[PDB]
DNA sequence: TCATGATCATAGGCGGTAGCGTGCGCCAGACAGGG
DNA sequence: CCCTGTCTGGCGTCCTCTCACCCCTATGATCATGA
């Protein structure tokens, strides 16, 4: 079975990408597992914002990496093959893995 | 007029022609017209009919 | 009545060479084996390497050519000139046994070849036989944003579907 | 656009490579399952462009706000089909090849460039003689044409530093080893000193050719084709006769014959030619 | 027979020939000589660039005629570009200077 | 930082790149308990011979823009100051001010 | 179940154990023959 | 080298209209029927 791991910083974008892959799957094959949301990675960073010295002066950024697990239970001939020509929107790292 | 348009050189002179070259007539006439107008010696010709 | 290289025709030696090897006539051509999956089937044929180039022993004058024309073995002599050129037999004399170049089976694949892996829909991309393991089936040598899987394909298919 | 002159000259093989967008390698034209052409034969898509406008062969780009990006599957730059009227391709000939317009136009430019009559050049270019290049300190001249027995003599007695070749490689070495400055000075000195009217007329024609060849920017070895262009595919169209078949134009037949013969010559130079054998195939390619 | 604007040939972008094919009459070579023999210069320019061959020129012409502006944007005959490709497909290097 | 410092570092990086295999092999030899004493000694002396800039522990991480040694961050390869500028200007993807 | 025969579909450049060509004409310029 | 014959390249009106013609033959493979 094909596990698919979508990763992105924008959550709307990743959602769009999840949808689109699901459609790609459903037309060709059958029994798409589903778009399961895994936990988001909130990597935080603190930095001093002064050029020279003001230590309590700080800014706290973060990057929210969003995960979407989509799974395909029955890999057919047509379905797996669709994805090659079906590239997704940019800023979305996908990761397919059969078995 | 459009028949006898070429010409052949006899003395190349101070220009850049040959002794048996067959160059067109108006070219050699403006060439020795601009050679002879100053203190030089031009290039003389002879006509052939085509 | 000697060795002469002629541009000839193919595959049916033994009849024009019945005319010939009816005598002690001599014949030769470069050599090669061919493993070629013709139509879903690996076939092995050690056939002559060359096209119509072929060494034949015969004698020119008394036996005139137009009589013998009606057969194969006839494109024309090695010439480099108007006259039928007396050819050397370098292989026969000083180069008997060869073809260690390879058995490349000219342009037909061995394991690990880089060519088309899928047709129909998914093809528009030279995916790769990381191994023609057996001409049967797998899941492609495809590469997107995950692991590079190898062939997705059935017997007659992984190559030119 | 705007222009005031049409310049004509010979074309270097780098110029033919710089016109060309790809290389034709196979002689197939259409698939005749569909009419999607075969990669990369005469009618191509990744050499010459897409058949349909902004219609990528694989199909992945068709947006008004998505123009400029090329395809990845078939690698066809989603543009216009007018570009199949202007893109050219090139064929890499496996062995060099004499152009016919400079060999048999009466007068022969290769003829009265080399100071060599046309019959010797035809007997060298069709692989049925031997001409000498780099004769060395032997009995033999430079422009001396030979035969089979004389080459046997010259390779028995002088199998060392003596050299001689045949075919278009030999003519290319003759034309490349031609020094034009020495020929200009020698012909001017001879027409100063010889003064015989047959020699006068012949040598002044040859020095007219040499001054018109030195003053321009040509080279003598460009008259032997190494790389051969192909015409763009809209200008050699493949008409249907509405009967399931294509009565093809004559050009695709000619290019198909050259590519068949060239691929067979590449394969015969690959798997080694039988000594005095890699010659008939080059004669066939020259004649095609 | 009469033709305003019909189909166009494929290899050289000129109108087709005949009546069954909806075609235009051949403005032959001696008619070109007969218009050189007058002083008609714009008539010959549109007679062999706008009306016949240049595709962007004739679409500009059709828009300009249906809008009332009698004016031609000349351009180049496309069949001259075909001549450049056929001479260039030999070993000959023809160009366009400046 | 200065140009010279940046150059020194680049050099050091180059050297680390160069001598990685050998230095690692030597470290392995020295570690290997199942090995001859003299061999181990040779290895440690050989390590001494190699250049000092060959060590990875010599190279300091700087800002890839300014070369500032302190205030560095690994994910971005930038010093805090330039990183902040990047967040503000939009050029770091995904990064935005965080509150919770 | 196996073998043989018949029918249908798909695939390339004188056709042959040679010879086919044969009813334009002028000019012109180079290539070569004779002396 | 100076003629003088041979050879092979060039060229031979414009515009339009109509019509036909534009692989068949051979070999190989598959299926069906009969023994």
């Amino acid at each position: 079975r094909i596990r698919i791991r979508l990763k992105a910083f924008d959550h709307r974008l990743i959602d769009q990408a999840t949808a689109e892959i699901v459609e790609t799957a459903k037309r060709t094959g059958a029994q798409v597992r589903g778009p399961i949301p895994l936990p988001t990675r909130k990597e935080r960073f603190t930095v001093l914002i002064s050029p020279h010295v003001n230590k309590d002066a700080r800014d706290q950024y973060e990057i929210r990496t969003h995960l979407r697990l989509v799974d395909i239970v029955e890999p057919t001939e047509k379905t797996v093959d669709a994805l090659m020509r079906l590239d997704l929107a940019a800023g979305v790292d996908v990761q397919i893995s059969l078995g | 007029r459009q028949m006898l348009r070429k010409a052949t050189i006899v003395n190349a002179g101070s220009s850049d022609f040959l002794e048996g070259e067959q160059v067109e007539y108006s070219r050699v006439k403006i060439a020795n017209r601009e050679l002879e107008a100053n203190g030089k010696v031009g290039a003389t010709y002879s006509r052939d009919l085509l | 009545q000697s060795w002469y290289l002629l541009y000839c025709k193919r595959g049916q030696l033994q009849r024009a060479q019945e005319h010939l090897e009816r005598q002690a006539v001599n014949c030769l051509a470069p050599m090669i084996t061919l493993e070629k999956i013709v139509r879903g089937k690996r076939t092995a044929v050690s056939e002559p390497l060359f096209p119509n180039y072929l060494f034949v022993e015969f004698d020119p004058e008394v036996i005139h050519t137009t009589t013998i024309n009606a057969t194969r073995g006839v494109s024309h002599f090695v010439r480099f000139g108007a006259s039928p050129a007396i050819v050397p037999s370098a292989v026969i004399h000083q180069l008997s046994v060869y073809k260690p170049k390879d058995i490349v089976d000219p342009a037909t694949p061995y394991p690990g070849d880089k060519v088309i892996i899928t047709e129909g829909a998914f093809e528009g991309f030279q995916a790769i036989f990381t191994e023609p393991d057996g001409e049967a089936r797998s899941m492609l040598l495809l590469n997107l944003i995950n692991k590079e899987i190898k062939h997705s394909v059935k017997n007659t298919e992984f190559r030119k579907l | 656009e705007e222009f005031d002159a049409i310049k004509i000259a010979l074309a270097s093989p780098d110029m033919i490579r710089s016109w060309s967008f790809g290389e034709v390698k196979k002689p197939e034209t259409i698939n005749y399952r569909t009419f999607k052409p075969e990669r990369d034969g005469l009618f191509c898509a990744r050499i010459f462009g897409p058949v349909k406008d902004y219609e990528c062969l694989c199909g992945k780009y068709k947006r008004l706000k998505h123009r400029g990006v090329i395809c990845e599957k078939c690698g066809v730059e989603v543009t216009q089909t007018k570009v199949r009227r202007e893109r050219m391709g090139h064929i890499e000939l496996a062995s060099p090849t004499a152009h016919i317009w400079f060999l048999k136009s009466l007068p022969s430019r290769i003829g009265l460039l080399l100071d060599m009559p046309l019959r010797d050049i035809e007997r060298v270019l069709y692989f049925e003689s031997y001409v000498v290049i780099e004769g060395g300190m032997t009995n033999l001249e430079r422009q001396q044409i030979l035969t089979e027995e004389q080459y046997l003599d010259a390779l028995e007695e002088f199998g060392d530093e003596f050299d001689a070749k045949m075919g278009a490689e030999a003519i290319q070495a003759l034309l490349k080893s031609m020094d034009l400055e020495q020929e200009c000075e020698q012909l001017r000195e001879e027409l100063n000193e010889t003064n015989s009217e047959t020699k006068r007329k012949k040598l002044t024609k040859r020095i007219k050719l040499l001054e018109a060849f030195v003053q321009s920017g040509n080279k003598p070895e460009w008259m032997i084709l190494t790389v051969l262009p192909v015409l763009p595919p809209d200008l050699r169209p493949l008409v249907p006769l509405d009967g399931g078949r294509f009565a093809t134009s004559d050009l695709n037949d000619l290019y198909r014959r050259v590519i068949n013969r060239n691929n067979r010559l590449k394969r015969l130079l690959d798997l080694a030619a039988p000594d005095i054998i890699v010659r008939n195939e080059k004669r066939m390619l020259q004649e095609a | 027979h009469a033709r305003s604007t019909g189909s166009y040939s494929l290899v050289t972008q000129q109108p087709l020939g005949g009546k069954a094919q909806f075609g235009g009459q051949r403005f032959g070579e001696m008619e070109v000589w007969a218009l050189e023999a007058y002083g008609a210069a714009y008539t010959l320019q549109e007679m062999l660039t706008v009306k016949s061959d240049d595709v962007n020129g004739r679409t500009k012409m059709y828009k300009n005629i249906v809008d009332g502006n009698h004016q031609m944007e000349p351009g180049m005959p496309e069949s001259f570009n075909v001549l450049l490709k056929e001479i260039r497909s030999l070993g000959i290097n023809i160009e366009l200077e400046d | 930082a200065k140009q010279s410092m940046k150059a020194r570092e680049v050099k050091r990086v180059a050297l680390a790149d160069k001598y990685f295999a050998k230095r690692a092999e030597l470290k392995a030899i020295i570690s290997d308990v199942n090995a001859s004493d003299e061999d181990r000694w040779n290895a440690v002396l050989k390590l001494q011979t190699l250049p000092r800039d060959s060590s990875p522990s010599r190279q300091r991480n700087r800002c890839r823009q300014t070369g500032r040694p302190h205030g560095f961050l690994r994910k971005f390869g930038l010093s805090r100051i330039k990183v902040r500028e990047a967040a503000m200007r939009g050029e770091i993807p995904g990064l935005k001010k965080a509150s919770w």
